[PDB]
């Protein structure tokens, strides 16, 4: 399972921003404009209509990974290690 | 480089999709993630809030934090006996930790906790009723095997992960202008360093501790200010805005590691053999579902 | 999203907040765009005036009655957009 | 290489590398409510929709009858050929005729 | 006028009961073309 | 003949009767957890079935 | 399965029980055993020398705040076993 982790917005109020191709897994980032962002205690930008957001997101492992995880293989060819009992003689000899 | 002091660390308001008056809603509480990869039902809960410590930091037990959406936005404690998780019915709070929870729900579409006496705040999360083996049960039973399963710990000073902490950004109040008779003021809560950058006319940043006139913003719509001495450190959730600087100033615990354990599941109902020529009529009794699976002992 | 406070016993007609210069709507197309209160989100203690886009106390605040704080949604058409309101009482 | 909704959508060298890769189908979209959350879209995890139709083991899938154990992978007890045996006798057990 | 989880009765009751209790099949309604548990923070915003 | 899993796999001649006779597939099974019930196992019963 | 019983305000490192003598597990092995307290029951009040495979007190015991007793679980390895133990708290 990944996480997509989702990062804070880069918000700047009226100047346009781009981001930089990251090289974190499955980064995905937009900007968008137009945008006047309201989280607790009002407007976070003083400027109009011209803002900008920046939207970032990018997977990682979830926590429960170390245990549920599938591991994948290529298998070649493959020896036997057998093991043999001999009882020449009436004499037992374990042997691999 | 883990960290387990909570006293440079703050909760935040999360906005999230459901609470009690079926809205969206900043609240002290806001489920970020919630993970039910163990076998017994217990779930993990990343909550917006901070459990197990008092109002400045420290590690106490059965008293947590929240920042609070009053008139004085900060931090506050509450007792952790008035604090309720549920799914369908109540949920048995099995651990409890900064920003983290774990316990025992029922199943359920959905998920939500709410801190009574309400704030209440939901997710989506389907959670089943979950197998160990090939045979299906609600509890285990007396007489078993007793297999190898894997469980949430209970105990909250293991490490299942880490979380990535960052300085807060701006918040800019709407509480801190004074737009009266077409000219606007600041409002410095009891002569704070509240900033403010703003564009009355162009770009003005500085630094106020008194109430002060404005060169030229008319509308108060125009202009913002927010406090600067912010220096608790917050989760990366994107319900707040990062700061200029966003590197990972600390690192947190995930607690309630998926520690490998034995549990016990049932045995079914021994079948009868009768016996025919080439092949075996299999005689079944299963009161719940029960898993056949047969093989030829050859090249197919 | 938008915070507001309010006092204690405070009288009818006192005011609560301005909806729209808060939300950058404009006051004389706030007719023509239907605003209106929400009827899922509807609080008795608080009305709203259509005209003048503000929100002003319809009955007087009973801190003990009401308790925990006031939610009001409203909506506007053309586009079509909703907006949440959170009224605190102060003691 | 990846694809969405299917096995081995994120892949790493091991659990802890820090060269992550994965394709999943991630999309961000324009915040419509006037708030600051980050609203994006993105396809179900292939790992779970593996789980979901992974089908029936080797542990019960496999050919002569012999059971499958990791860490080492192996399959024991398996019964399909012949071994030819060169065995040397030692001489304190041959006995005089 | 109450809002209620779905189930397939009514029942009204004073509690300290003399409850009644009716059939009604109420189920979780929707508005689109997409189920959905509750509304979500991202959408479209349609007529209702 | 009482065969288990099916109709009349308890039989009597009244409900009262001492005689009653049955062959339900019961089997005892050796106890896991160290303590003092009795793990058995029985085949359902013929009559709900 | 097992009952173990604590007077009220004990200190830190007091005796409580003997798991593997009242079990009859022999102690030189419980380390290929892989003697462990289940993950599922822990308590902050109790815990368990492994080598000596001994339970034993923690924390102090607060009557007020804990109420009702206390439930802990045991597991062991080749063979895979589970025990369950069972302290009542005086007043
Ligand atoms: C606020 O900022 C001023 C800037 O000159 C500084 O001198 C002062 O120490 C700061 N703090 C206060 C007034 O608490
Ligand atoms: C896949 O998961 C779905 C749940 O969405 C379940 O109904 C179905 O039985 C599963 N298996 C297959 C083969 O579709
Ligand atoms: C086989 O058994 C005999 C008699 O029991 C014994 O004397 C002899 O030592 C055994 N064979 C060998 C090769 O040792």
């Amino acid at each position: 399972k990944f996480h997509t982790v989702v990062p804070s917005p880069q918000v700047k109020c009226c100047g346009s921003l781009e981001c930089k191709a990251s090289s974190k897994a499955d980064y995905t980032c937009r900007v968008f404009g137009g945008v006047y962002p309201f989280m607790w205690g009002g407007a976070q930008c003083f400027c109009d209509s011209e803002n900008t957001q920046l939207s970032e997101a990018y997977v990682e492992f979830a926590p429960d990974c170390t245990i549920d995880h599938a591991v994948a293989l290529k298998v070649h060819t493959a020896a036997l290690k057998v093991g043999l009992r001999i009882v020449y003689g009436n004499t037992t000899a374990r042997l691999d | 480089s883990i960290t387990d002091d909570f006293t440079l660390t703050s909760p935040y308001l999360g906005f999230c999709p459901y609470c009690r008056h079926s809205a969206p809603c900043f609240s002290p509480i806001k489920i970020e993630n919630v993970w039910d990869e163990s076998d017994d039902g217990s779930i993990r809960i990343q909550v917006s809030a901070q459990f197990g410590y008092n109002q400045a930091g420290t590690a106490d037990v059965t008293k947590f934090r929240y920042m609070s959406y009053d008139h004085d936005h900060d931090i506050k404690e509450d007792s952790m006996e008035k604090l309720a998780i549920s799914t369908s019915g109540p949920c048995r709070r099995l651990g409890h930790k900064g920003y983290f929870l774990l316990a025992q729900c029922p199943p359920g579409d959905s998920v939500t906790v709410s801190i009574t006496s309400e704030n209440s705040c939901t997710v989506e999360k389907k959670i089943r009723r979950k197998f160990v083996g090939r045979e299906e049960y609600l509890f285990p039973p007396v007489h078993g095997k007793l297999v190898k399963c894997h469980v949430y710990d209970h105990l909250k000073e293991t490490s299942a992960g880490y979380i990535t902490m960052h300085r807060p950004g701006p918040h800019a109040y709407k509480s801190y202008l004074e737009e009266a008779s077409g000219e606007v003021y600041i409002k410095p809560p009891s002569g704070k360093n509240v900033t403010y950058e703003c564009k009355c006319g162009d770009y003005s940043t500085g630094i106020v501790s008194t109430r002060t006139k404005m060169n030229g913003c008319t509308k108060a719509k125009q202009c913002i200010a927010y406090k600067r001495d912010q220096t608790k450190w917050v989760f990366n959730s994107p319900d707040l805005i990062r700061h200029t600087d966003h590197s990972v100033q600390g690192k947190l615990h995930i607690p309630f590691r998926l520690t490998p354990t034995v549990c016990p599941v049932p045995l079914a109902h021994t079948p009868t053999v009768t016996k025919w020529f080439k092949g075996i009529t299999l005689h079944l009794t299963a009161t719940r579902p029960t898993l056949l699976t047969t093989r030829k002992l050859g090249l197919r | 999203q938008l915070h507001y406070t309010v006092q204690e016993e405070q009288e009818h007609g006192t005011f609560v907040g301005n909806i729209a210069e808060d939300l950058g709507l404009d006051i004389t197309k706030l007719s023509a765009r239907g605003f209106q209160t929400v009827p899922n989100s509807r609080t008795p203690y608080l009305d709203l005036n259509l005209e003048t886009g503000v929100l002003y106390v319809n009955e007087k605040i009973d801190r003990e009655q009401i308790c925990c704080v006031l939610h009001l949604e409203v909506f506007l058409e053309n586009p079509l957009e909703l907006f949440q309101v959170e009224i605190e009482v102060l003691d | 290489a990846m694809n969405p909704g299917a096995f081995g959508d994120i892949q790493a060298s091991s659990l802890d590398a820090t060269d992550i890769v994965a394709r999943t189908d991630i999309r961000l979209l324009k915040p419509s409510v006037k708030n600051i959350h980050v609203p994006y879209t993105q396809a179900v995890s292939g790992y779970e929709m593996w789980k979901n139709n992974s089908g029936r083991p080797l542990q019960e899938t496999a050919p002569f009858g012999c059971k499958i154990e990791v860490e080492p992978l192996r399959a024991t007890n398996c019964a399909y050929g012949h071994i030819p045996i060169s065995i040397d006798i030692p001489d304190a057990a041959f006995v005089r005729s």
